[PDB]
């Protein structure tokens, strides 16, 4: 009824795709800024996918 | 020389040298020395020292060789030198 | 000379606000060597956080 | 495929890794033909990155 | 000049250890306000002697 499991799918790979980049230590400082920054991306994609 | 200055004075540098690595389980890993401080040395702004601060776990060797043989297929590298 | 002021005036004025509404976290900040804030994210089953 | 140069340097790389995972779902046929060629430009974030 | 490196030399920042004392991280990383929330201290700001 409001299931769709595709969206799902979908969403399970931001999840686990997001601590492959919530994991990678970077050597620099505002490389680190953009580490952050990254999950408003990350992140509002897979709502707009839904 | 004061044979207490050197002795008190080495204290102080050897004191200040801290190299990056990880903290193992397995009772078969060696940690891999030369290589490793190597990196150290000129300051991790080399690659084959680059490579070892993102990653430190990569100089937990099992078996000589092994070792080194990591370190070429992860820089497409020939030879260190 | 600012230092009356600044200790028996400017002093009452603050432990007032934090018995404000509105007001409900603790910013507490004696020992910077071990302080760190809460994080409250709002969890859900499925989606983000 | 198209190919693109890209060395896996900074977090924000990751918007490479995820469009070839947006274009493995929409269209799973005609990413099977390409799948060897796209094998060859992910090695690297396998390698570099991690 | 002559103990700035002897200071920077332990490390730039640090956290801490489960139950315990500090853990300083023999790297030399710039500060940035991404960490805040996170973890890691800036290390110039410490108490060990």
């Amino acid at each position: 009824t409001v299931t769709n499991e595709f969206a799902s799918r979908f969403r399970t790979i931001v999840a686990t795709l997001a601590n492959v980049v919530n994991e990678r230590a970077v050597q620099d400082d505002m490389q680190k800024a953009t580490r952050s920054c990254t999950k408003q991306w990350l992140r509002h994609l897979e709502t707009q996918f839904d | 020389i004061p044979a207490d200055e050197l002795i008190d004075n080495l204290h102080s540098w050897m004191r200040s040298v801290h190299l990056l690595h990880v903290r193992s389980e397995d009772n078969t890993l060696r940690y891999n020395w030369m290589l490793g401080v190597y990196a150290r040395s000129t300051n991790y702004t080399t690659p084959v020292g680059q490579l070892v601060v993102n990653a430190p776990a990569i100089l937990n060797y099992s078996n000589p060789q092994d070792a080194f043989n990591s370190v070429f297929v992860a820089l497409g590298i020939d030879y260190i030198d | 000379n600012i230092a009356v002021a600044h200790t028996d005036h400017l002093s009452v004025v603050y432990a007032t606000m934090s018995n404000f509404m509105l007001n409900f976290t603790n910013n507490f900040s004696g020992n910077h060597a071990t302080f760190k804030p809460d994080q409250y994210v709002i969890t859900s089953p499925e989606g983000s956080y | 495929l198209k190919k693109i140069a890209e060395s896996f340097e900074d977090p924000s790389s990751i918007v490479v890794v995820l469009e070839f995972i947006l274009f493995a779902l929409f269209f799973p046929t005609e990413f099977n033909r390409i799948k060897g060629d796209i094998q060859n430009v992910l090695l690297l974030f396998f390698s570099r990155w991690y | 000049p002559v103990e700035y490196g002897i200071f920077i030399q332990r490390g730039a920042t640090y956290t801490i250890n489960a139950a315990g004392e500090f853990e300083f991280s023999g790297r030399n990383e710039k500060w940035d306000q991404s960490l805040y929330l996170s973890e890691h201290f800036p290390a110039l700001f410490s108490d060990v002697p």
